[PDB]
């Protein structure tokens, strides 16, 4: 579960993010498919070349989701609902890839956030994306 | 991936009982009831609406065939799984476009309907050896992603 | 979540393992200890040869557990609050082998009820055994 | 494993860059404030109560810098990841008692320290090429386990 100082941590740093949030979400993209190429299996129908106006779009996609869900912190099922569900049925994504793409988000933030990733802050933001993670997986079975 | 001189000798005896077109029918069609996010690699086969849909549907009887041919053809290369499985990790990643992670699933599937179809006789130690293998083969299959 | 039918299936199957639920967690056990070498870490204070009275003693446990999990399938959360707790504390298992460990314990399954073992009612079980796995591992962080 | 030489040039000459002291117990420290299950291997270091005491722990520090040294070793000899690991693979299995899932944690942890040093300089490709590295390491240090 997240605990008040998870959500005070994530909001304080997603905040700091701002409207850098879509720039970080195509970058997190391209870093998990260069260094996981696995995760391209899930997009043979982007265009994948350098600074792909796609894969910027998708980016874009994902950190708005990321940020309704900071917003809505303290009910990420509900205001996830329609998102989950087209997960489960329609992408249908292994879940091994949420933690490659977590990863590559949290490798991007401390990259672009020297003051704000502190220990206890990326502990938190790790949870956060877990359990955002947890939530998109949620109705596959 | 490295089996025992004995561990080999078990495999081989086991797997000369298999049915493999039987059983790859059925390890294939439990991989999408069991992971039904699985399917997303199927759309063309047809009716995948329920548990007897897929498990009695024949392209995916078919299909379990050739994967489960190809796995049989592998046992007799152990010492050298990535240069077995190495034209279909590339067809895998390239043509197919299927996340690796799905052998890892496919491979305990099987090693269930194995246990299932051979009851006592699949043992601590002969689920251990065949572990090894269907770890090897999914490990055989990633190598070539690219 | 597990659904109606998911329940029954899972209800049905254990309640036939019946008075074998402790012999068949000591097999589960000891197939994944053979299986997966590296699950033995956390073992280092036992006998793992077969045979093991702690093995034995162990698979009652963990086969006991999953039994009161079953009776309690719609409070799991609260059914293993204590045993979470324990392995969020004490026993600190990487999640990783639990999946392992439900993997055994599905082989054994599989192993000995030919009849019951269904496509549907596997699916069932597997994921009764992840959501038990999910609580047990819930409080970590 | 299998780093190209423009990655194997990449890494050496970020790895040339990098504080061992700073970016040693920054590494370990991580792990064990992200993952506080792991302090479960650790307690004779002491005071691992709050972040803060974990971070200028000085033997969390000192325990990093020795693990980042035998990192060094390993990117010294890439192409045996392997036999450079092999004793520390035996005595993490044998006297330590170490799950090797942990050792990917610790891998994932190193190149988010990576990327906090080094910032925009820690580019995508670098950050590839370093997967495989902590990947490598990984895999070397879990393969005498048994
Ligand atoms: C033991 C592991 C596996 C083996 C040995 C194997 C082997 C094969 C073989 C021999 C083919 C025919 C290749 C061709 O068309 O030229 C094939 C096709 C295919 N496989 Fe795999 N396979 C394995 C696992 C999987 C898994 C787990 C999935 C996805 C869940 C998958 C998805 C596919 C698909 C989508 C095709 C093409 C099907 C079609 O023609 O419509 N495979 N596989
Ligand atoms: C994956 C990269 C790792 C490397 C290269 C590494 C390397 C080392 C080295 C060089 C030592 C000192 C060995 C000696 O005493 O001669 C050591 C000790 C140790 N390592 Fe690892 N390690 C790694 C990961 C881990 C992880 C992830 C954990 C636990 C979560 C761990 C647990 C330990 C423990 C408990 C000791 C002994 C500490 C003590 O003296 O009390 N290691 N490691
Ligand atoms: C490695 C694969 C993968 C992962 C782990 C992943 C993880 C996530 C995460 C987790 C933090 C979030 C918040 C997220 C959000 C989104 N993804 Ni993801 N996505 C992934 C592959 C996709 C793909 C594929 C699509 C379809 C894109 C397209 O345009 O066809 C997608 C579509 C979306 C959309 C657009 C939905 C719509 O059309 O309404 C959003 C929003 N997502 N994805
Ligand atoms: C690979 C490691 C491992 C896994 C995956 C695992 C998975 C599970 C699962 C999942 C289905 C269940 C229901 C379960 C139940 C239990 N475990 Ni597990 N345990 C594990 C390693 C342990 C260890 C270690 C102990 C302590 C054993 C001892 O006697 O020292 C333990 C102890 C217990 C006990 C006894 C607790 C007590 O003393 O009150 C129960 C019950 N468990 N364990």
């Amino acid at each position: 579960v997240l605990s008040p100082a998870d959500k005070t941590n994530v909001k304080a740093a997603w905040g700091k993010v701002g409207a850098h949030a879509g720039e970080y979400g195509a970058e997190a993209l391209e870093r998990m498919f260069l260094s996981f190429p696995t995760t391209k299996t899930y997009f043979p129908h982007f265009d994948l070349s350098h600074g792909s106006a796609q894969v910027k779009g998708h980016g874009k996609k994902v950190a708005d989701a990321l940020t309704n869900a900071v917003a809505h912190v303290d009910d990420m099922p509900n205001a996830l609902s329609a998102l989950s569900d087209l997960h489960a049925h329609k992408l249908r994504v292994d879940p091994v890839n949420f933690k490659l793409l977590s990863h590559c988000l949290l490798v991007t933030l401390a990259a672009h956030l020297p003051a704000e990733f502190t220990p206890a802050v990326h502990a938190s933001l790790d949870k956060f994306l877990a359990s955002v993670s947890t939530v998109l997986t949620s109705k596959y079975r | 991936v490295h089996l025992t001189p004995e561990e080999k000798s078990a495999v081989t005896a086991l797997w000369g009982k298999v049915n493999v077109d039987e059983v790859g029918g059925e390890a294939l069609g439990r991989l999408l009831v069991v992971y039904p996010w699985t399917q997303r690699f199927f759309e063309s086969f047809g009716d995948l609406s329920t548990p007897d849909a897929v498990m009695g549907n024949p392209k995916v009887k078919a299909h379990g065939k050739k994967v489960l041919g190809a796995f049989s053809d592998g046992l007799a290369h152990l010492d050298n799984l990535k240069g077995t499985f190495a034209t279909l990790s590339e067809l895998h990643c390239d043509k197919l476009h299927v996340d690796p992670e799905n052998f890892r699933l496919l491979g305990n599937v099987l090693v269930c309907v194995l246990a299932h179809h051979f009851g006592k006789e699949f043992t601590p130690p002969v689920q251990a050896a065949y572990q090894k293998v269907v770890a090897g083969v999914a490990n055989a299959l990633a190598h070539k992603y690219h």
